[PDB]
């Protein structure tokens, strides 16, 4: 039972690490896209609520 | 009433002019050092206040006091200090465009544009104590919640 | 061993990394506009393992 619980914990930790790596990769891709296109296009979103 | 209003406005303008002119006069200079630096470019009350401010040497933000002089004519409250933060350094045209755009409150409010390039392509606009955050870093965390 | 196999499988971009990054860029990073004005090279090169 302890081995099964450890396996479940390891699976959860692996899923968490995969999510963190995916978030880091998405952040890097978004940063590259912002550097290429330019953040100025987001300025129009300032009037959504303000 | 009317006479007081013109008098108050004239006094405020004179004080602002004196502070702007003589702010750097006794700036930093200590009580003994700025005593000679203290010019006749102030009223006796204004000269006394400048001497008190420069006795310790903190006569650097006197221009802000000058900026405090005109607003005190109209009871101030027009500060509406807002702060805009975007990942890319703001170009002057778009900076002015968004300065004009936040006219819902008081118009071109006191805005201290920042960068903080840790953000990705978004706006963090803090007006008073209300902050609006459409930065893609915020969306990043709001998707990363899946963790 | 199972965790190592899962990590090896996820290391491929087309399996997990590239698809998830593209979905995040489209739905989350933008308003259903993943292309923006480029990011073609960042889809693959930045994915790495």
């Amino acid at each position: 039972a302890q081995a099964e619980q450890e396996r479940i914990r390891m699976l959860s930790e692996a899923k968490s690490q995969i999510a963190d790596l995916v978030t880091l990769t998405a952040s890097r891709v978004l940063g590259a896209e912002l550097q290429a296109r330019g953040h100025d296009a987001l300025i129009a979103e300032s009037l959504a609520a303000l | 009433r009317a006479l007081a209003a013109p008098l108050v406005e004239a006094l405020l303008t004179t004080a602002a002019e004196q502070i702007r002119a003589a702010a750097p006069r006794i700036a930093g200079l200590s009580a003994s050092e700025a005593a000679a630096v203290l010019p006749a470019d102030l009223l006796p009350q204004v000269r006394n206040f400048l001497l008190t401010m420069a006795k310790e040497g903190l006569t650097g933000e006197l221009n802000a006091v000058a900026a405090a002089l005109p607003g005190y004519l109209e009871t101030g409250s027009r500060a509406v200090d807002a702060s805009v933060t975007s990942a890319i350094e703001l170009s002057a045209e778009q900076k002015e465009r968004i300065t004009r755009e936040l006219q819902q409150r008081y118009g071109d409010v006191h805005v201290t544009y920042h960068v903080d390039p840790t953000l990705i392509g978004g706006l963090i606009i803090r007006v008073g104590d209300q902050v609006l955050d459409n930065s893609l870093r915020a969306r990043l965390s709001a998707i990363q919640r899946v963790l």
